[PDB]
């Protein structure tokens, strides 16, 4: 597997439907729990296994441990790279935002895409991957947003 | 228990991860993808 953004398709009957997106990135590869909940991934053959999750974050990574490395910070822009069912990518700037919950303060971003685009990457400025939309958290205010950050 | 997969679940690379400078203009911006791809087919792997 080759360094990149990667859809996730199921296959039924009907043919494939996208189910969310990830990140290959040294060896690894990198989505959300929801979206596969564990199971085992495949690319051109080759068969990839879970090797690391945190259900909580809702984050998974396949062969290796966590290798995205962007940290975002307040004030700054990022791109979410999307990767929609039946729309090619698209770089979308966004200024995410600090949120109180029960649990602390995150930075997020608006649930602006496709359900099916959870694992899509969000890049700062240095194409470093700070997160991976489509992990929903409630606010404080009752508002659901994309979490980023703690 | 069975020794198939519960379930066929297919990675297909779609984008390199990289900021797009086009969007830092205009907000927005596809990504070139690829002959150059129109349109993306959900029910076909690549
Ligand atoms: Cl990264």
């Amino acid at each position: 597997l080759e360094d990149g953004a990667y859809r996730i398709k199921q296959k039924g009957i009907l043919g494939y439907s996208q189910i969310g997106a990830g990140v290959y990135k040294e060896g690894t590869f990198h989505t959300m729990w929801h979206v596969t909940r564990g199971a085992v991934l495949m690319h051109k053959g080759k068969r990839i296994e879970p090797s690391w999750a945190d259900v909580k974050k809702d984050l998974i990574s396949y062969g290796g441990g966590w290798k995205l490395e962007g940290e975002w910070k307040e004030g700054e822009e990022v791109q979410v790279l999307a990767l929609e069912p039946g729309k090619n990518p698209r770089a979308v700037q966004t200024k995410p935002g600090l949120f109180k919950t029960n649990t602390g303060t995150i930075g997020a971003v608006s649930l602006d895409f496709s359900p099916g685009t959870s694992g899509s990457p969000i890049v700062d400025k240095k194409g470093k991957v700070v997160g991976l939309y489509g992990n929903g958290v409630v606010t404080r205010s009752g508002a659901y947003v994309s979490a980023i950050a703690n | 228990g069975s020794h198939m997969l519960e379930a066929d679940l297919e990675l297909e690379r779609a984008a390199d991860v990289r900021w797009e400078e086009q969007a830092e203009i205009s907000g927005s911006s596809p990504i070139l993808s690829i002959s150059i791809k129109n349109e993306e087919e959900e029910q076909t792997l690549g």
